[PDB]
Formats: structure tokens, sequence, C-alpha cells
């Protein structure tokens, strides 16, 4: 699961 | 005299997997109009000069998403504006409150970044 949008659930 | 070719310029930019508008630099001109843009995350893509945004300090009073470094994500408005040694913050009244956001973590829906594109776009 995350937590972010549409690209920025980046690496860090 | 004036700044350089686009080439260095601090920026703003569409996605070009037709997404939402992040902060970035001018890397290169790729060509008859299209410019490389890195994004502050570290991502790179090639983008439309109508779809670059160069005279955008994110407007107070516009309508944006605000990101937090517990990864939070959530959408506000902008009513203020800071400056930290060397980068730039912005003032997010989210849910009612005004909280500090980092340049690359208020970032504007599409809908949004077309009311700059008329104003601030490149092309």
């Amino acid at each position: 699961s995350t937590s972010r949008h549409k690209k920025l659930m980046f690496k860090t | 005299g004036h700044m350089n070719s686009f080439v260095g310029l601090r920026v703003v930019a569409k996605w070009s997997s037709n997404g939402y508008f992040y902060s970035g630099k001018i890397t290169r001109d790729v060509g008859a109009g299209k410019y490389k843009l890195l994004f502050d995350d570290g991502y790179e893509c090639d983008v439309l000069g109508k779809d670059i945004l160069l005279c955008d300090p994110i407007p107070l009073d516009t309508e944006v998403t605000a990101l937090s470094e517990d990864e939070y994500f959530s959408a506000g408005v902008v009513k203020g504006h800071r400056k930290e040694s060397g980068e730039l913050y912005y003032s997010i009244e989210k849910e009612g409150q005004r909280k500090w956001y980092k340049r690359m973590a208020v970032i504007l829906s599409l809908e949004q970044g077309n009311r700059l594109r008329e104003q601030y776009g490149l092309g």
C-alpha cells in the first residue's frame, strides 16, 4: 500500500 | 544582461504522461519547441514549451496539492512565501491550516497549470 499521488510515489 | 537560453532556469513543467505540473530546471532544448526538464525529485522528461512555466513562483490564492516528509498528500491554497538559506517555501492553507511546504512539495493540478500556460508558457 501507499499514501501518495500519480507519479511522486518515487523511491524516497 | 538577461538570463541564458532556457537551459539552466528553475521553472515548473507538465510531466509528459498526461500528468500534473511539477517543479524542475531546463537541462536542454530537445528541438522544435520541446525542452528536456530535470524535475526536483530527480526525474527527466521532454516537455513542449507551452507546457513549461518560467515566471512561476506559485501564485498566492492559487489552488495546489501539498506533500509532507511523512508522505501525506492533500490539497489547499497558497497564502504565503518563505526563503531559507538558498531555497523557496510556500505557506499552503490546507483543511483551514496555514502550513509551510517546499517549492517541490507544492504541485499544481493540470487545470491550475493551464491558467498559467497562457502567461508563463515558453511556447
